[PDB]
């Protein structure tokens, strides 16, 4: 065998920062631009709890026009970053629909996932931290606030998702 | 009419590909321009680049510079293309 690879998928409503979070992780880079995604793919070699591994990251469309592609990438993906923006309440309520579609496609009640509240550098939040922490607890998953701009939580969010995958694969 | 194509570049930047939309009316110059924007390529003019379809392990199809892409591409294989400097 060789180095383990983890198929990670970043999902959430349009404009919450899925692509910015991925680009910050992979390239250590941030630019404020409007570039809606259809489907992008990245890779990075990292060390998590001493084990070198390969992250294969799929960055998906938040625009509902591309909603038909979800079934394929949810079958392939091993773990999911469910991203909302802390200044966009509708994106937080949209998390439910993503989670429910993933569970249905994978036919399982416990799929590796992490709840990500992005744009934590911005003022004027509308989703309070406790609300999001309480939802993640009801889902049984980790929660992390992130900023693609300041790098707050970025590595942690992807590393935590890998740890969740590793716990699932043993169970 | 339209379809999704995947565009890669050769830079070791950790990107495997980014997808863009292709229409039956696009010619190669407009596709190269859309690909370059997606990959943040702006220091060169579009004429230095070519668009290349991956057909198999050891065959590629250079899309001609003034062709309709729907007509010139191989519709029978995955829609993966490389954007690279001539
Ligand atoms: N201030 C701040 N801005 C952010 C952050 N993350 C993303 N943005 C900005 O928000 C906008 C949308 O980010 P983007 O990464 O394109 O969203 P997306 O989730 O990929 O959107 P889509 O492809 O599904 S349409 C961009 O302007 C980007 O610069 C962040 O953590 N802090
Ligand atoms: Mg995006």
């Amino acid at each position: 065998g060789s180095m383990t690879e983890y198929k990670l998928v970043v999902v959430g409503a349009g404009g919450v920062g899925k692509s910015a979070l991925t680009i910050q992780l992979i390239q250590n880079h941030f630019v404020d631009e409007y570039d809606p995604t259809i489907e992008d793919s990245y890779r990075k070699q990292v060390v998590i709890d001493g084990e070198t591994c390969l992250l294969d990251i799929l960055d998906t469309a938040g625009q509902e026009e591309y909603s038909a592609m979800r079934d394929q990438y949810m079958r392939t993906g091993e773990g999911f970053l469910c991203v909302f923006a802390i200044n966009n309440t509708k994106s937080f309520e949209d998390i439910h629909h993503y989670r429910e579609q993933i569970k249905r496609v994978k036919d399982s009640e416990d799929v590796p996932m992490v709840l990500v509240g992005n744009k934590s550098d911005l003022p004027s939040r509308t989703v309070d931290t406790k609300q999001a922490q309480d939802l993640a607890r009801s889902y049984g998953i980790p929660f992390i606030e992130t900023s693609a701009k300041t790098r707050q939580g970025v590595d942690d969010a992807f590393y935590t998702l890998v740890r969740e995958i590793r716990k699932h694969k043993e169970k | 009419d339209t379809c999704i194509i995947r565009i890669s570049v050769e830079d070791n930047n950790g990107n495997m590909y980014k997808s863009i939309m292709l229409t039956s009316q696009d010619k190669t110059p407009a596709v190269i321009q859309r690909a370059m924007l997606k990959h943040n390529l702006d220091s060169d003019p579009a004429e230095e680049y070519e668009l290349v379809q991956v057909i198999s392990e050891d065959k590629e199809l250079v899309i001609p510079d003034s062709a309709n892409v729907f007509y010139a591409m191989n519709s029978q294989v995955n829609f993966d293309f490389i954007l690279r400097k001539k």
